[PDB]
């Protein structure tokens, strides 16, 4: 079976996310279907279930006038709408597949979660977008970083002059500071036979501003 | 021609099971079992009075 | 309300470690419990049900148990997917809803301790005629962490919006940080020196590039 | 049937038949009776069907 | 309801033993052994039907 969603990109506060898990390999009239996030470090936190054939909607304790549902049985999905969104909740929410069919709240005696839907990262955040900025590093044999500064939305490809000639790329964590702005690094680990007569050029690109730059390496000693 | 509904766990013991099962206290409610894979005696029928 | 959970009950491999999940009274005790299996940085599946039987496709070497207010997990023996976290969760009547654990990490019985490689980076000259000077200290091959970070500039000790990672997971299963600040040119070329303070477990590694190199 | 109350609590008291709380007076004709020790992960394993 | 003992060496194969092993020659009884280290549904459960 399959309980394949989309990825909804980083979006500011006060507005409502849109992520629909397809149900397929299965009929969608008698399998509930349950949803739930996940914050790291913490456990689960339980939103709701939904009746597959009419809308019989339960929801839980936690969370009651920010949370309202609707379904669909044509195109075979859910709508998920989640007014009002504060950033203290930044979790990915899953959809998982249980058996049994049942509409009253003492149901949950011998309910389970068989298999769950995959990751979808889905967060809420202020910082701006912007395009991809790369930025030379002055080597100190001789080894040199890439610096990517202020980028948005994330991710970046990082393309060490087209992959003509690249060796020992590394992955960098992004920092976090208090503009929301995000920055990547790469530095490649290359010997001293090519410092000042060859010159490293370093590119990234960007699928959502479909822009590119490129930086201008002046080693000295 | 009475009605009944206690969600209470019925002690089968010595101990009283007020609120905790599993040893030798059972839940008094189980839930029925309706596949259509099953045998045509073991099919639910919709009945009314 | 939440299921309570030991932080972490890691074990050496080799021999069975036994996990606890205790709950209420309301919790668990008049309902089944749950335990649920998920992978590091990847959706959780269903481990055993209802206390007696296991999914296909589940090893029989898995067990689980109830205590009357307390669930347990059996494993015997650690292997290559035995470092992964255990959930236990259940359902109440007290609160309508499903009631899921806190989380809890089991290891096996993983590098030594060793030196800090640091890497002194100063900016190219496109920065400087950009009006800027970002001041970065790399740092990579080390475990664990225990690298006390620090600034000082030969004149005076500045901090301001400094941008420091933690040390994350490495393509090498190593660890690496580094230190990001868009300072101004002026207080670059106001200062003869920058030597990032690299002192891992005490044993301290570090080094010193000049301006003008 | 009071030994089978002070001989501890009972880890998996579960079986499918009569109950042992209204055999006080259902008299019977014949019973057998038998033991072994097996593996706790098969301790569910043992049941009619 | 009847008992079976094995004191014959079960035949895995084609190789006539009647009391010497083999790649297929198997002895049908296989050791168990009491250690207090292993998990609780490793350890026994004493089944009383």
């Amino acid at each position: 079976v399959q309980l394949v969603q989309s990825g909804a990109e980083v979006k500011k506060p006060g507005a409502s996310v849109k992520v629909s898990c397809k149900a397929s390999g299965y009929i969608f009239s008698d399998y509930n279907i349950h949803w739930v996030r996940q914050a790291p470090g913490q456990g689960l936190e339980w939103m709701g279930w939904i009746s597959p054939d009419s809308d019989d909607t339960n929801y839980a304790q936690s969370f009651q006038g920010r949370v309202t549902m609707t379904r669909d049985t044509s195109i075979t999905t859910v709508y998920m709408e989640l007014s009002s969104l504060r950033s203290d909740d930044t979790a990915v929410y899953f959809c998982a597949r249980s058996v049994g069919y049942c509409s009253l709240n003492s149901c949950q005696r011998w309910m389970w979660f068989d298999t769950w839907g995959q990751g979808a990262l889905v967060t809420v955040s202020s910082a701006s977008t912007k395009g991809p900025s790369v930025f030379p590093l002055a080597p100190s044999t001789a080894a040199l970083g890439c610096l990517v500064k202020d980028y948005f939305p994330e991710p970046v490809t990082v393309s060490w002059n087209s992959g003509a000639l690249t060796s020992g790329v590394h992955t960098f964590p992004a920092v976090l500071q208090s503009s929301g702005l995000y920055s990547l690094s790469s530095v490649v680990t290359v010997p001293s036979s090519s410092l000042g007569t060859q010159t490293y050029i370093c590119n990234v690109n960007h699928k959502p501003s479909n822009t590119k730059v490129d930086k201008k390496v002046e080693p000295k000693s | 021609f009475e009605r009944d509904i206690s969600t209470e766990i019925y002690q089968a013991g010595n101990k009283p099971c007020n609120g905790v099962a599993g040893f030798n206290c059972y839940f008094p409610l189980r839930s029925y079992g309706f596949r259509p894979t099953y045998g045509v005696g073991h099919q639910p029928y919709r009945v009314v009075v | 309300p939440v299921l309570t959970q030991p932080p972490s009950a890691s074990g050496p491999p080799g021999q069975s470690v036994s996990i606890s999940c205790s709950g209420s009274r309301s919790n668990i005790g008049t309902n089944f419990v749950y335990w649920y299996q998920q992978l590091p940085g990847a959706a959780p599946k269903l481990l055993i049900y209802k206390n007696d039987q296991r999914p296909s496709g589940v090893p029989e070497r898995f067990f689980g148990s109830k205590s009357g207010t307390s669930a347990s997990l059996a494993i015997s023996g650690l292997r290559s997917e035995d470092e992964v976290d255990y959930y236990c969760a259940a359902w109440d009547d007290s609160l309508s809803g499903h009631v899921f654990g806190a989380g809890t990490k089991v290891t096996v019985l993983g590098q030594p301790k060793a030196a800090p490689s640091v890497t002194l980076f100063p900016p190219s000259s496109e920065e400087l005629q950009a009006n800027k000077a970002t001041l970065v200290c790399l740092i990579s091959d080390f475990y664990p962490g225990a690298v006390t970070v620090a600034w000082k500039a030969d004149s005076s000790p500045v901090k301001a919006g400094v941008e420091t990672t933690t040390p994350s997971k490495q393509s090498n299963n190593k660890y690496a940080a580094s230190s990001y600040l868009s300072l101004t040119p002026e207080q670059w070329k106001s200062h003869r020196s920058y030597s990032c303070q690299v002192t891992h477990e005490g044993s301290t590694v570090e080094k010193t590039v000049a301006p003008t190199e | 049937y009071s030994v089978l109350y002070n001989f501890a609590p009972f880890f998996a008291f579960k079986c499918y038949g009569v109950s042992p709380t209204k055999l006080n007076d259902l008299c019977f004709t014949n019973v057998y009776a038998d033991s072994f020790v097996i593996r706790g992960n098969e301790v569910s394993q043992i049941a009619p069907g």
